[PDB]
RNA sequence: GCAGUCAAGCGUUCAUAGCGACAUUGCUUUUUGAUUCUUCGAUGUCGGCUCUUCCUAUCAUACCGAAGCAGAAUUCGGUAAGCGUUGGAUUGUUCACCCACUAAUAGGGAACGUGAGCUGGGUUUAGACCGUCGUGAGACAGGUUAGUUUUACCCUACUGAUGAAUGUUACCGCAAUAGUAAUUGAACUUAGUACGAGAGGAACAGUUCAUUCGGAUAAUUGGUUUUUGCGGCUGUCUGAUCAGGCAUUGCCGCGAAGCUACCAUCCGCUGGAUUAUGGCUGAACGCCUCUAAGUCAGAAUCCAUGCUAGAACGCGGUGAUUUC
RNA sequence: CUCUUAAGGUAGCCAAAUGCCUCGUCAUCUAAUUAGUGACGCGCAUGAAUGGAUUAACGAGAUUCCCACUGUCCCUAUCUA
RNA sequence: GUGAACAGCCUCUAGUUGAUAGAAUAAUGUAGAUAAGGGAAGUCGGCAAAAUAGAUCCGUAACUUCGGGAUAAGGAUUGGC
RNA sequence: UUCAUCUAGACAGCCGGACGGUGGCCAUGGAAGUCGGAAUCCGCUAAGGAGUGUGUAACAACUCACCGGCCGAAUGAACUA
């Protein structure tokens, strides 16, 4: 099996977890849970997100 | 010849066309292979074929029954794979009863399981799931 | 007047009545025909509903389209340590069915069943079986008489056997004990088995394999009295009712002037007894084997317990059976996993599964760690520790 | 309304494959009449919705016989009511009609089932308008609009739920009786084969799915939120802050658990006896003959297997049975 | 050309809240319309202050279609008092 | 106080804390809510409910008795500092 | 009940023959016993219809009425209830 990783989160995906989601222009979004697809259907930007991958990144937590 | 969807489009549902037909959107009257039970809505969902009339387009597309496919749901299904997935927005295109398409392309995806059940569908579809 | 619509009707009449099961145990009605070629063996097992997960496994299927594809599978864990025989109850058949003829206990019964034979446990003497247990005095010699007279009648052998509670994670404390039908041939060595194994524990490896079709007997969940909408399924009358519409509105016609037994009315719903066939079996784990969770592909050195617990049951210590898909029953209800009464060759029954992974994120809440490990290897280091 | 008998004819020939005139015998009571026996100290008067059951004069599905049955399709008929028999536009409508799917969209009964089950569009009080009629008040199986749908806590029935008594109490069982369930389609393949000049074009075996139904179940996905769990927001109040109250759950996002959805997943058994029918042997009747004696196969049928309940006045096994 | 009246329904309007036949006919609206609308009119039985025809605005009046919207429904589920 | 406001909501003075209670949280209710995808397919009929909503700016059709229609329709903005 | 056949050999059964004038007359596009109308003859005859059916376009070719070979005692038909 394959780990997908979420689209909004950066959350390890296992199987059957969570959700898929095409857009209108075929791009692909994979959320972990209801709670990070919420957030994208809000359009919530993940680098505001405090908890996501993404955020960490920008603001150099962990690192 | 594929697994069973969720159905997400019972009839009176309107959907947009995919096609390059000259209809914009498709309404769905009945659904191919559909069961009977009273009081249930016949309902559609991907890689199904419908009769669908076209509520806005070419005029002479419109008022009158035609087939058509689901080439994209926005109701959420769950693949054999575990995935629950659903698209943007409901799509069909226009086919005769034989499941040759009356366009020539589709804009925006189609679902991998409508591109398995009609060949005339994968080969005028673009990006699949 | 015609119905004037046809529909099927609401229910299964052959689950009537939709009571309360009289046992939380729910019995065991029919047996595997006995093959008397075969080796002695149960014919069915006692367990405990631990809880549901998911595996991830390649179909074998040929023509189907998601052959040699992977396929994500709901599973449930049936916490199983070994029963310990304590008993063996002799059939005579007769005119009027079966008729046990006489049972012999094994000499030394532990509390979890002694337990069993007592409402108040805490404040009684515990006498049960005392004058039974000096049968085996010097000799055994009526216990021996008995068990002829289990080998010259009882054309049906049955073991009595108790389950290990204290093994499970449950507050219960008092065991199960239930007879299961020997297979396997001559009673004589029926009851030769027996004997030998009273008061020795029977492990669920030696009754139940890998891929193997089994039943699930037990007493579903309870909901308590319910109206006809969801005990029944009927319609929901109008919005526009009078005196409200979670009803059935016409229960019959004015003749015959009576209500009929197949009008959908409110009652209990649940805590039936339920008999479900052909679940295959995915695993038939080990307690002792660490790396239960664990397969040929993922080889994470994981048990098969979710992080945080089974939901409402706690963490799988013991052998355990996971079947393909959902039983009868609730978490903590004890169920009987049986073999089944004919021999499925269906090519889905058959079918060699080789698990790829087994999910044991937290059921707790939208899991996504499948251990504490690969939980801090994603998070980093916390303020607490880590 | 349905079904027979006869058989002049139709069916290119040919009465009876399928039909069938002139006649004639019936059945049914889902038509409408006829009657006025019951009810006028009152049986709630259309239709629909809901739900159960019953009938068979069978639309489909099972197995078959016949054909003007080559195949395919169809038609006639037998056992058959086990199983299903739909979504809509217009109309109060019953009925009708069309669109459409479907295996099929069969007909009916149950106080023209079903109003202390609903609804109240119609009819069928009182308001009002029109047309025709009437001098008029007013009439109108003419049209139109508005118009209170009451009560169960009793008995039974039904659904579930306790329970005295059998020495007590406990555990494990048996199984009388009662119920019973699965259903139908598609695709691949057989096979572009059999068959057919051709056009076309099967079936059995095998495989994957699906429809309708049913029983569970909550790993996942989704729904639900008083977890008032976390956060946010408005207004006001507690001098400010922190932290809080109130706004009849203040509102918003997320939200675990639980419950739950063909909106999710899983599961839904195999033996015998038969019906129609087709056969064996075989007389009656030197032949013939599935029938008479005997006998073989055989249906979605039946009875079992299996599944649910367990007789609270059916039964068995087993443990312990009170020092005072 | 007749019979005939006090006068023989004029201007208008209509299957209209007035048309039996009738779900009239044509067109439009829909996949499908006994509905709605526009037309037609030998109109059972339309029609001129018993007011005719029309009308901006107004209407808890009757009606049809469309967009939005939704648990009215498919098909139900859940929560609170 | 908010606010256009004698609206709603909170508070001061004053007044009251009076409605038979206790325990549970089944069905069916009454009242209040939410709901994937579809969106009136429900129904006689959109009944009920939902959606809209304040203010500022832009923009506003047929028709009209010239007065209206009109908040037509249709858009954009709004906090805090 | 009535009428028939029958040791001068019945019924059934199996087997053999089932001819010639003659493609009888008429027609028909063709019609030979057999799509039809009409005539129902004669010889050989133990016996054979100008034909009981199948069959051909017509032929042909099978088959039956009819008579024989075998068997040997009963049998057939139409009615009545
Ligand atoms: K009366
Ligand atoms: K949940
Ligand atoms: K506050
Ligand atoms: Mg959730
Ligand atoms: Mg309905
Ligand atoms: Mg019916
Ligand atoms: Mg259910
Ligand atoms: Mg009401
Ligand atoms: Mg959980
Ligand atoms: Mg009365
Ligand atoms: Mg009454
Ligand atoms: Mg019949
Ligand atoms: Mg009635
Ligand atoms: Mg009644
Ligand atoms: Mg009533
Ligand atoms: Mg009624
Ligand atoms: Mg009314
Ligand atoms: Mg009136
Ligand atoms: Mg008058
Ligand atoms: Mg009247
Ligand atoms: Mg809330
Ligand atoms: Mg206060
Ligand atoms: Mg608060
Ligand atoms: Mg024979
Ligand atoms: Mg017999
Ligand atoms: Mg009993
Ligand atoms: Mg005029
Ligand atoms: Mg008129
Ligand atoms: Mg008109
Ligand atoms: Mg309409
Ligand atoms: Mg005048
Ligand atoms: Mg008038
Ligand atoms: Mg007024
Ligand atoms: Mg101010
Ligand atoms: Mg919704
Ligand atoms: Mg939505
Ligand atoms: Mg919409
Ligand atoms: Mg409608
Ligand atoms: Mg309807
Ligand atoms: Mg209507
Ligand atoms: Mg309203
Ligand atoms: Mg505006
Ligand atoms: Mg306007
Ligand atoms: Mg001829």
């Amino acid at each position: 099996m394959k780990v997908e990783i979420d689209s909004f989160s950066g959350a390890k995906i296992y199987p059957g977890r969570g959700t898929l989601f095409v857009r209108g222009d075929s791009k692909i979004f994979r959320f972990q849970n209801s709670k990070s697809a919420s957030l994208f259907k809000q359009r919530k930007n993940p680098r505001r997100i405090a908890w996501t991958v993404l955020f960490r990144k920008h603001h150099k937590k962990g690192i | 010849t594929k697994f069973r969807i969720s159905l997400g489009l019972p009839v009176g549902a309107i959907m947009n066309c995919a096609d390059n037909s000259g209809a914009r959107n498709l309404y769905i009257i009945a659904v191919k292979g559909s069961g009977s039970r009273l009081n249930r809505l016949p309902a559609a969902s991907l890689g199904d074929m419908v009769m669908a009339t076209v509520k806005k387009g070419k005029p002479e597309l419109r008022k009158k029954v035609m087939p058509a496919i689901v080439v994209r749901q926005a109701k959420s299904w769950r693949r054999r794979d575990g995935v629950f997935l659903y698209f943007e927005d409901n799509a069909g295109v226009i086919a005769n009863p034989k499941g040759e398409m009356k366009g020539s392309a589709i804009t925006g995806p189609v679902g991998k399981e409508c591109a398995d059940l009609w060949p005339r569908v994968a080969s005028n579809s673009g990006v699949v799931v | 007047s015609h119905r004037k619509y046809e529909a099927p009707r609401h229910g299964h009449l052959g689950f009537l009545p939709r009571k309360r099961a009289a046992s939380i145990r729910a019995r065991v009605k029919a047996f595997p025909k006995d093959d008397r070629s075969k080796p002695v063996a149960l014919t069915s097992f006692l367990g405990y509903k631990a809880g549901m997960t998911t595996i991830v496994r390649d179909l074998d299927r040929p023509g189907s389209k998601f052959h040699k594809r992977e396929v994500v599978e709901a599973v449930t864990v049936v916490d199983t340590p070994p029963v310990v025989v304590v008993g063996v109850v002799g059939y005579v058949e007769t005119p009027r069915g079966l008729r046990s003829l006489t049972t012999v206990w094994a000499e030394h019964l532990s509390d979890e069943v002694k337990r069993r034979f007592y409402k108040n446990w805490y404040k009684s003497k515990k006498k049960a079986f005392t004058k039974y247990s000096a049968k085996y005095a010097q000799d055994g010699a009526g216990i021996e008489r008995e068990l002829a007279r289990i080998k010259k009648y009882a054309s049906v052998v049955r073991v009595l056997v108790h389950t290990q509670i204290r093994k499970t994670p449950l507050a219960q404390k008092k065991a199960h004990l239930a007879e299961i039908q020997l297979n396997g041939g001559s009673i004589s060595e029926k009851v030769d088995w027996a004997r030998e194994h009273f008061e020795k524990t029977v492990a669920v490896d030696s009754v139940f394999e890998q891929n193997e079709m089994i039943d699930a007997i037990a007493v579903t969940k309870g909901h308590g009295f319910e109206g006809v909408t969801h005990r029944w399924g009927t319609k929901k009358l109008p919005r526009k009712t009078h005196r409200g519409l979670r009803k059935v509105a016409c229960i019959g016609a004015w003749h015959p002037a009576h209500v009929m037994w197949s009008v959908a009315r409110a009652g209990q719903r649940g805590y039936h007894s339920r008999t479900s066939i052909n679940h295959k079996i995915y695993r038939v784990g080990k307690g002792d084997d660490e790396a239960n969770g664990a397969t040929s592909f993922d080889r994470t050195k994981k048990t098969i317990t979710p992080m945080g617990g089974f939901v409402h049951y706690g963490e799988i210590k013991n052998d355990f059976i996971m079947v393909k898909g959902c039983i009868p029953g609730n978490r903590k209800r004890i169920v009987t996993l049986r073999k089944s009464l004919y021999t499925n060759t269906s090519r889905k029954a058959l079918e060699e599964v080789s698990l790829k992974w087994i999910d044991t994120a937290s059921k707790f809440g939208k899991g996504r760690f499948q251990t504490p490990a690969e939980k801090h290897a994603f998070m980093g280091t916390l303020k607490k520790d880590l």
